[PDB]
């Protein structure tokens, strides 16, 4: 039963969701909406980013979530997803603009379990999973490491032997005159100190375990005349792949409704509170650890923690970094409250007035302790970062509504006035000059050092007047019109308020009398709807010209904090220096809502006596005045930046969901759920500056105008010079040797500038599919779910340290295995380009070359379970009793061109591990 | 309804609250902190990341990967208009312009009579704009002279930098120091404020760049301008600088160490602090990478063999003008400036004047495994002991950052002199010996030298005598690349002789024998003495913003 | 002319934990109940407070710790306690008369 | 289900005390009576000046 009838509305089977076994609802249902992107990197919490149709909008696309009719924006990964009974999905502006005005992006509905009328009933569920690590980044060891520096020396022509890093080769020449390696040693101590052992550490196995997920929960619900109750009581524990990294949650979900006054009144809650305690991996950590080379110990002469000596790489030890950061745990409380009152003053009048609460607490303690290791250290810097965050929304909503059924006719007359506030603050404090150096003796108080204060503080309020007018003529002909007035306190006194309409028409073709004799055609539906929505989703102090006196206590990297303070007098400090104020940006009066038109087509099909269902969609959506932060015009300085109304997003989409279910004549039933979509986006206007910067794509070269959202442009490379004959008949370009790339003269003028660089990268796939098969046969239930993208072109920076040679910001890094197959002489038949210690022909630059097909095709996650039957289940007295064995990311396929691994995340982010679980469902 | 009204910003200050009387010399305050926080490691207001294109220095990290744009500028191939380095300096530059055009226009909005210090404030603000403005014009040739503080941000998007021509520009960027000498103070109590002395001296430095004309589609010299000279002597004269109480420093390293800060020398630096309440002090960021690898990382910014051996003089005191690079500098047999151990530390000898701490040719101390040599810059560095060393993620010290010395004022008026060929050559020689004098007394922290590494200490002033044009043009270019070794001042004094192309070549020929990372180094006569306008800028700027002439 | 701000958060955490087993019958004119129970208490209380100086506007709107000019103070402190309990309550009633 | 809300201004000048509370209590019977489940909780918000 779809809540609209008349737009574009995805339902999706919660009990599908649940077996997956996920955290996070949303982050389940990754594949299972046709025109909806869920990109989860696969850190312990549930945290994904969610896209509805593409992305629409050039400022945040995060979809407006409701659940028990509250709106809110923050992560599910925080709330507890298992006590879920409904989920709809609302991608059409015409049918999510009645949910709110933060419909821009896409309107999701969540329904919370409630007590059904005249039953009692409970639910236990346990669940273990272990997650092991499958993209193991191959990255060269000792060994290696010393072959491929060889091979880059002899290269480049330099003597192998003036390493300098404790390597002595063996080597000489073959009969062709190209060298040949026959032997390698090391030196026991990389340094001169023998404190630095040599030996083949594997980092990634190191700084990598096998984590183990835990989930519990217990719901039970009491439904009767006079009214129900529901009670949940969860906890779910994550152990990440990356040591000292986790995530548990505790939630407790309470919901009642009561009916009094001969069902006249009706008063009814649903509240939710959460703690999660969290401790996450610091930021490019996988990075860290593929850098460092394997030659460094993880453990120094003494027992210290080691590190790089002499000449070796500035790169701090990963396994250290884990250990220092395990104590930087923050705990999160989630307080999701909504009490609603209705009233019937006769049979078709409703007045309803409802208050929602999200309250949400944060609070972390960062330890910096003093490091040493080997070169690299922090001077004995300790510090103790205490930082509190607070989160408060308040929602009004008073909704009077109106039903009649005259004649053939039923109308629906809704109205309804909604107010929204937000309120954030936030406050730390910083200490240093610790001496015990832990956590427990680590307090702001126990300091003896520099001590920081910050704290900040905003907020906005939203005034909502929405009408909602629904006719029905014969169950046959719909018609729906809706229009809105929005204001928000972002914007100005002039450009407050803006006014969206919308409309929607239905016609049931199966209900004419003409065709009655199709009896296979259970049901058609033709719909169209053209929706207008506004999207606000800015910066809260955005038309007000910035002046912040930033005097310099927040930490910055490379010294460009831009604090504003000055020994004027010349005394070296030695107290409080004068101070000023800064601008931060330029404020602007005219910035008003950004307008979204979206014109939705759907085609409802049921065939075979409700046994082959199915919908094609197709969407047009068109963004015109989007509030743009515009970046100064270089000579403005700074504060520059400033919001405006010059952007044009348009998005032409196709969907196609079908599903087909029925039985077998010796008892399996069968059920397959197919889906595919496909868009393509396009921007049509921008500001000069932001198209110069090239923020959303063209990497400053070319206007991104006319072209995807993220495209990026660079240099296109036609393989590489196998001899010099080829160097000599290619355009003359800098850097050019054997074995180097050659990149394509696209304006033929004889050399290769900047000048020859053109679209490479598209970040749109040519479409993405799923399919969800279900079979039933003798009480055993088998799940499984395949998810594919296909037509999507991804940039891997790990090819740029894979694939070349001193390819970094530093030289001697670890690199990947396959470097080891570089072109060489005696290795001929090879893509890769010859290993050099100079980057002459500057191949860092943007190419064709770390363009990658991304498609894929991974069994998201596969279920195999028995159900005990119903006999024995009664003479235990259990109603129900089921076992289950699932994986999850357990197997994929990849196309042969993605050199890497990984196609989902092909960057340094985390991993995605594998999921082996077993769970148990009692129903007493 | 008051619902959408209630909430109003929180712990800032409105653009229509900036120009009350009472935030002004806040302002003024801001204006002055730009300078000291708003540089960063790979983008500092010394200009030294860029004076790498000389031969005084290389580029110091791991290798030429490190600061891939930086070594293909100071090879001066494969260099290309979307560069980030030259577009983020151009960006911080008018940043700095912005707050000063802030300043300014606050400042503008006040009675006399309320404010009586309006003008020395006003003056101060010129110059620093000034300042910012000279310092685009080093870098970048056409540059759009932001000088209307009471200019709309709207119309920013109508202003291009041919608006004026060369000689146009140059003397819209002189007029705000002109300015600031009619009004700044002869004397200034606070040493963070530019005194008239520097004003002046720096309207000099304006004039005698405006004097070398550059004028016609290409980056070749048209002549020299005798009206430019005889400005600057006028703007130069000692009576001046003693007015301010400025003079020569009695050693050479009292420049460069944090105990004598703000020194006679000093006519006007960047007050660098530590200990000022802020997350790690006011530190020099800029210099943050030019630390050796003895403190851990970076080692950049490291000095060139051809700088030493220029440093190398003969018997007679005098420096070597033909045969100083045929062989490299020996410590036992070759006498040496004294001024070579204040600006480069070799191997074998203390560093920063400290005996715990000896240079050795090993990874300790080059990060570049001998790829960019083992000399390290001492000018910038401080002693590991000095307690004014911090760590902030980068090893930064509160060291002041001297944009004007008395050296320079003495140097200009003796270029300028020997450029008239008006007579007064004698002056510019007498000049030029005291500089020389100076050089040979700075030796109270290496007196110990001539018996602990057998350090033969000779130079000698010049005789007084008829010199021709050339001859003291050559002294005089030979007397500034041993005074300013390290200070990013050669690869601008280069350009503006006209020379750089020749005097490049030459180094890059000479140093590609014992360096590979000139094997395909090369200088275009028209292209690479300029650094071109981002690309950025111009497509932000469509039709307004020209590339400079060979790009 | 002294302004400052004094921003400061406090966290009380209790949990406990009680099991209980009770039993009663009601033998005869004998009414006996016996009950043991374990309970666990755990309470955790944590505080920290910045401190900043010299505003400007002097308003509330405008005095947060980011828009201070002047020194600055952190404070924070962290303790907490834990109880053990073992108990056993038996009630003997004859006639419903003794107790 | 209970929802209440008081404040108190005192007769001292710019001292004043509210406070919001929502109390939820439930209990389910199950199995016959053999299996009870129970919960009470309440949250409060009190803002203050003294
Ligand atoms: O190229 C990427 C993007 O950078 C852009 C942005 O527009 O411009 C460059 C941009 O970057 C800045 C940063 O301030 O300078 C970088 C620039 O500086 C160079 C010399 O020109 O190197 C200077 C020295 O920096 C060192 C430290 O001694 O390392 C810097 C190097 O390390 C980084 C992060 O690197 C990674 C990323 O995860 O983290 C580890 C550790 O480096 C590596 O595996 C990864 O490469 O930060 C250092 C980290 O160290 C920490 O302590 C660990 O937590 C943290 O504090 C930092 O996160 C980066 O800053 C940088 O990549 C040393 O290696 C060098 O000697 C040159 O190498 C480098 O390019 C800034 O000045 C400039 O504006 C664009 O070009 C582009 O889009
Ligand atoms: O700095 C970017 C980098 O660091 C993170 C934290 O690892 O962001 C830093 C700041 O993000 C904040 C601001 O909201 O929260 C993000 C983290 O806190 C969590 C706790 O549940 O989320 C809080 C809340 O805000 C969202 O993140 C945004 O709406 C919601 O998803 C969520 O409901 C947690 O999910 C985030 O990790 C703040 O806490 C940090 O100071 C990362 O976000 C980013 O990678
Ligand atoms: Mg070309
Ligand atoms: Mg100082």
């Amino acid at each position: 039963r779809k809540a609209d009838l008349t737009g574009a509305v995805s339902v999706v089977k919660v009990d599908e969701i649940q077996k997956q076994g996920e955290n996070n609802p949303v982050k389940a249902l990754q594949g299972r909406v046709p025109g909806m992107n869920i990109t989860a990197d696969g850190n312990p919490s549930g945290s994904a980013t969610v896209r509805i149709r593409g992305i629409g909008t050039l400022n945040n696309n995060d979809p407006l979530y409701i659940i028990d009719g509250v709106p809110t924006k923050a992560g599910m990964h925080e709330l507890n997803g298992n006590d879920i009974e409904s989920i709809q999905v609302l991608k059409d502006a015409a049918s999510a603009s009645i949910y709110g005005s933060r419909a821009a992006n896409g309107v999701i509905i969540i329904t919370t379990k409630q007590g059904k009328k005249g039953q009692i009933k409970i639910n236990f569920d346990a669940s273990v999973s272990a997650s092991m690590y499958q993209s193991k980044m191959n990255v060269l060891n000792t060994e290696q490491y010393g072959r491929a520096m060889w091979q880059a020396y002899v290269n480049d022509g330099e003597n192998p032997n003036g390493n300098a890093l404790g390597y002595a080769y063996n080597w000489g020449y073959n009969a062709d005159g190209n060298p040949v390696l026959y032997g390698m040693t090391l030196s026991k101590y990389l340094d001169s100190k023998n404190t630095m052992p040599v030996a083949d550490t594997d980092w990634f196995d190191e700084i990598t375990r096998t984590g183990v997920i835990q989930q519990y929960n217990l719901s039970v619900s009491n439904g009767s005349e006079k009214g129900s109750s529901f009670f949940s009581l969860g906890y779910y524990k994550n152990l990440g792949v990356i040591k000292d990294t986790d995530f548990d949650r505790f939630s407790a979900r309470m919901n009642s409704d009561y009916k009094l006054i001969d069902d006249i009144l009706t008063i009814g809650q649903h509240f939710t509170l959460n703690r999660t305690s969290e401790v996450q991996a610091p930021g490019g950590i996988i990075e860290t650890a593929l850098d460092i080379p394997s030659a460094i110990p993880v453990y120094a002469s003494d027992g210290s923690w080691g590190g790089p000596v002499g000449g070796w790489p500035d790169r701090r030890n990963p396994r250290a970094v884990l250990e220092y950061n395990k104590d930087n745990r923050y705990t999160y409380w989630r307080m999701f409250g909504d009490a609603y009152v209705n009233l019937t003053p006769f049979k078709g009048f409703n007045l309803r007035s409802t208050f929602g609460l999200d309250y949400a607490n944060k609070q972390a303690r960062y330890f910096t302790y003093p490091y040493q290791e080997g070169t690299q250290t922090n001077n004995g810097k300790s510090a103790v970062e205490a930082k509190q965050e607070h989160w408060t929304k308040w929602m009004w909503n008073a909704i009077a509504t109106y039903q009649l059924e005259v004649g053939k006719h039923r109308g629906d007359v809704m109205i309804g006035m909604e107010l929204n506030r937000e309120d954030d603050s936030h406050f730390s404090g910083y200490k240093e000059d610790f001496s015990i150096l832990t956590p427990d003796y680590m307090w702001p108080d126990a300091g003896s050092g520099t001590a920081q204060a910050y704290g900040a503080g905003e907020g906005y309020s939203l005034v909502s007047f929405f009408g909602k007018m629904n006719y029905s003529y014969a169950d046959r002909y719909l018609l729906s019109l809706t229009l809105r007035r929005d204001g928000s306190s972002r914007f100005g006194k002039n450009h407050r308020y803006a006014t969206f309409p919308s409309v929607s028409l239905g016609w049931r073709i199966t209900q004419e009398n003409f065709m009655k004799e199709l009896t296979w055609l259970d049901d058609l539906k033709l719909r169209a709807s053209w929706g207008q929505t506004g999207n606000q989703e800015i910066s809260n102090l955005a038309r007000y010209t910035i002046y912040a006196p930033n005097y310099g206590t927040t930490d910055s990297f490379g010294g460009q904090s831009y604090g504003t303070a000055y020994d004027i007098t010349g005394s070296n400090g030695g107290g409080v220096l004068p101070s000023g104020f800064k601008r931060n940006q330029i404020g602007n009066d005219n910035i008003k809502w950004e307008t979204t038109t979206q014109t939705n087509v759907g085609i409802d099909f049921s065939l075979f006596k409700q046994s082959l269902y199915g919908s094609l969609e197709y969407y047009y959506k068109k963004a015109t005045d989007i509030l743009t932060e515009m970046a100064g015009v270089g000579v403005l300085g700074e504060g520059g930046s400033r919001w405006i109304n010059s952007g044009a997003m348009k998005n032409q989409g196709f969907e196609f969901n079908l599903g087909y279910r029925n039985k077998t004549a010796f008892g399996l039933t069968y059920d397959l759920n197919g889906n595919i979509s496909t868009y393509r986006n396009e921007i049509l206007e921008l500001p000069e500056t932001v198209a110069a910067n090239g923020k959303f794509g063209g990497n400053g070269v070319k206007s991104v105008v006319g072209h995807t959202y993220g495209a990026q442009v660079g240099y296109i490379a036609d393989g590489i010079f196998k001899s010099q004959d080829e160097v000599d008949n290619h355009a003359t370009q800098e850097g050019a040797a054997v074995g180097r790339i050659r990149y394509r003269d696209i304006d033929h003028n004889g050399v290769i500038d900047e000048r020859d660089q053109n679209w490479i990268y598209d970040p749109t796939p040519s479409f993405s599919y799923g399919l969800n098969i279900y079979l039933e046969y003798k009480n055993f239930d088998l799940t499984m779910f395949w998810q594919g993208v296909q037509g999507v072109d991804i940039i891997s920076d790990v090819k740029k340290k894979s694939d070349f040679w001193s390819a970094s910001n530093v030289g001697f890094l670890n690199k990947g295995t396959r470097l080891l197959n570089a072109w060489s002489p005696t290795n001929p038949n090879s893509d890769i380009p010859a290993l050099t210690r100079s980057d002459t022909n500057n191949e860092q630059r943007v190419s064709t070359y770390f363009v990658e097909n991304g498609s894929f095709l991974k069994l998201r996650n596969i279920q195999l379970g028995y159900t005990v039957p119903a006999v024995i289940s009664k003479k235990m007295r259990m109603d129900r009793l089921r076992f289950y064995c699932s994986a999850q990311n357990l197997l994929t396929i990849k196309s042969k061109n993605f050199t890497g691994e990984d196609p989902e995340n092909p960057n340094f982010s985390y991993p995605i591990p594998v999921n082996i679980t077993f769970g148990l469902n009692i129903g007493f | 309804d008051d619902f959408l009204d209630r909430q109003v910003p929180q712990g800032i200050v409105t653009g229509d609250q900036i120009a009350s009387p009472e935030y002004v010399d806040n302002l003024v305050i801001s204006a002055y902190a730009i300078w000291a926080t708003g540089d960063d490691i790979n983008s500092s207001f010394s200009l030294w990341n860029y004076d790498v294109r000389s031969d005084d220095c290389y580029k110091g990290g791991s290798g030429t990967e490190d600061g891939g744009v930086f070594n293909a500028l100071e090879i001066s191939k494969g260099i290309n208009t979307t560069d980030w380095n030259i577009n983020d300096i151009w960006k911080r530059l008018y940043q700095c312009i912005t707050r000063a055009n802030t300043a300014l226009q606050s400042l503008d909005q006040m009675d006399e009579k309320t404010y009586p210090l309006k003008n020395q404030r006003i003056a101060e603000m010129r110059f620093l704009r000034g300042h910012a403005h000279f310092m685009l014009k080093q870098l970048f040739k056409k540059i759009v002279i932001v000088n209307d503080e009471n200019m709309e941000p709207d119309a920013y998007n109508e202003l291009s930098n041919t608006t004026y021509t060369n000689d146009e520009q140059w003397q819209k960027i002189a007029d705000d120091f002109q300015f600031a000498y009619d009004n700044l103070p002869e004397v200034q109590i606070e040493k963070g404020r530019p005194a008239q002395a520097a004003a002046a001296a720096y309207l000099a430095k304006t004039y005698l760049y405006k004097a070398y004309r550059q004028d016609g589609a290409d980056n070749a010299l048209t002549g020299i301008n005798e009206e430019d000279l005889k400005q600057v002597v006028k703007y130069t004269d000692p009576l001046i600088m003693a007015k301010g109480g400025y003079g020569l420093e009695t050693d050479y390293s009292m420049n460069f160490l944090p105990q004598y800060e703000n020194g006679a020398e000093s006519v006007w630096a960047i007050q660098y602090s530590i200990n000022d309440g802020t997350y790690n002090g006011n530190l020099n960021w800029g210099m943050g990478l030019t630390t050796p690898q003895i403190l851990g990382c970076c080692d950049f910014h490291k000095p060139s063999q051809n700088l030493v051996n220029a440093f190398k003089t003969d018997s007679q005191g005098k420096p070597l003008f033909s045969t100083y690079d045929n062989e490299n500098y020996e410590v036992a047999t070759d006498n040496v400036d004294p001024r070579l151990f204040h600006t480069v530390g070799m191997p074998g000898f203390p560093y920063k004047y400290n005996e715990g701490y000896i240079i050795q040719k090993n990874d300790d101390w080059s990060r570049s495994k001998g790829l960019y040599g083992y000399y390290v810059s001492l000018k910038e560095n401080v002693d590991p002991d000095c307690d004014c060393l911090k760590k902030g993620s980068y090893w930064a010290s509160s060291l002041n950052h001297i944009v004007i010395r008395y050296a320079d004022v003495l140097l200009m008026r003796a270029e300028a002199l020997i450029q008239l060929n008006d007579g007064r050559i004698t002056d510019a020689i007498s000049l030029i010996n005291e500089v020389r004098s100076r050089a040979a007394g700075s030796t109270m922290l290496i007196f110990n030298y001539k018996e602990d590494y057998g350090v033969n200490f000779k130079v000698t002033p010049y005789d007084l005598k008829a010199y021709a044009q050339d001859e003291a043009m050559k002294m005089l270019k030979w007397e500034r690349r041993v005074e300013f070794g390290m200070e990013s001042s050669r690869f601008f004094d280069l350009v503006r002789w006209g020379e750089a192309k020749d005097v490049i070549n030459a180094y890059y020929v000479t140093e590609a024998s014992r360096c590979s990372i000139y094997k395909n180094a090369g200088f275009t006569e028209n292209k690479n003495e300029y650094l071109p306008v981002p690309f950025e800028q111009i497509s932000a700027s469509n039709g307004n913003y020209t590339q400079n002439f060979g790009w």
